[PDB]
């Protein structure tokens, strides 16, 4: 069947100051089926209270979503988002630059 | 506001 | 400008137990406003923006009563296509659907639509004279034929140029506030060296509605899109969205670069340079 994996940006909501309260993304798109595994991650570990957008889709029948949670960057702490799919052999792990 | 019953395929 | 109200359903099929997971959501322009998944406790139809709160009892009766039918329609679908393509009761598949009218600036209908797709590929739609369906392959020809002898098109027609519209209008007048509001892109560059010769510049949009937007390089007057990388329009999560477009340049020369800026909310392009 039709496989198509996905995009990942992970990006805060707001520009990113530390210690200034925020959100972080990781927006998966043009990705089919639906059926996706998302996690944020802090410092490799992770993040438990997140929550995603109502699946919708794009004109090429690609899905799309957006997990989120609150947190408050800091110098030392890393951030990533953590996606697997049918289409990945194993899982990927993107990490959050505040310049992108 | 919804279409109201589209038919099955 | 133009606006639109549209809705978009998936179903996908469980086959170790249970109904299929169905998801709708219903959009005016690029604004959220309803939903209903099949995993939630309510198992109604639930607000997802302010001014569709303020409708009573009988519309989230009438909403949930009709979005539960779509997820029986889709249901059964499931079952039907599983068939057609002679497919095995184990796998999961998925059916996806999506309708919806456009009105232009004096909010008169322009054009409405309805398309369905199996596993991911077209599967049957509506033309745009709503009267005929593009069938993609065989088992939709079979479709086709059985929703020609129902009078299919003709109702659909019918909501698409009547009730879709007429309830945008109203949609757009109560949440006129925010539904009628363009919010300009935010912009700003920024610049990071890649080495002693060459650095990035990236040009930012934030915080704009709707999420149709253009980006443009130009160096010397003349757009490049070599050495440059734009990535797709990306929610924020308060309900506007955000791009952002780079080009890498020899140190130095970044005077020649400007980003160009196209949204409905600005009345001129802006252009944006590094100083």
């Amino acid at each position: 069947m039709i496989q198509r994996t996905p995009k990942i940006q992970v990006y805060s909501r707001h520009p990113a100051e530390n210690g200034k309260s925020n959100f972080l993304n990781c927006y998966v798109s043009g990705f089919h089926p639906s059926d996706i595994e998302v996690d944020l991650l802090k410092n490799g570990e992770r993040i438990e209270k997140v929550e995603h957008s109502d699946l919708s889709f794009s004109k090429d029948w690609s899905f799309y979503l957006l997990y989120y949670t609150e947190f408050t960057p800091t110098e030392k702490d890393e951030y990533a988002c953590r996606v697997n799919h049918v289409t990945l052999s194993q899982p990927k792990i993107v990490k959050w630059d505040r310049d992108m | 506001t919804l279409f109201d019953e589209p038919p099955p395929l | 400008g133009s606006h639109s109200m549209r809705y978009f359903f998936t179903s996908v099929s469980r086959p170790g137990r249970g109904e299929p997971r169905f998801i709708a959501v219903g959009y005016v322009d690029d604004t959220q406003f309803v939903r209903f998944d099949s995993d939630a406790a309510s198992q109604r139809m639930e607000p997802r923006a302010p001014w569709i709160e303020q409708e009573g009892p009988e519309y989230w009766d009438g909403e949930t009563r009709k979005v539960k039918a779509h997820s029986q329609t889709h249901r059964v679908d499931l079952g039907t296509l599983r068939g057609y393509y002679n497919q095995s009761e184990a796998g999961s598949h998925t059916v996806q659907r999506m309708y919806g009218c456009d009105v232009g600036s004096d909010w008169r209908f322009l054009r409405g639509y309805h398309q369905y797709a199996y596993d991911g590929k077209d599967y049957i739609a509506l033309k745009e004279d709503l009267r005929s369906w593009t069938a993609a392959d065989m088992a939709a020809q079979t479709t086709k034929h059985k929703w020609e002898a129902a009078h299919v098109a003709e109702q659909l027609r019918a909501y698409l140029e009547g009730t879709c519209v007429e309830w945008l209008r109203r949609y757009l007048e109560n949440g006129k506030e925010t539904l009628q509001r363009t919010d300009a892109p935010k912009t700003h560059m920024t610049h990071h060296a890649v080495s002693d010769h060459e650095a990035t510049l990236r040009c930012w949009a934030l915080s704009f509605y709707p999420a149709e937007i253009t980006l443009t390089w130009q160096r010397d007057g003349e757009d490049q899109t070599q050495d440059t990388e734009l990535v797709e329009t990306r929610p924020a999560g308060d309900g506007t969205f955000q791009k952002w477009a780079a080009v890498v340049v020899p140190s130095g020369q970044e005077q020649r670069y400007t980003c160009h800026v196209q949204h409905e909310g600005l009345p001129k392009p802006l252009t944006l340079r590094w100083e």
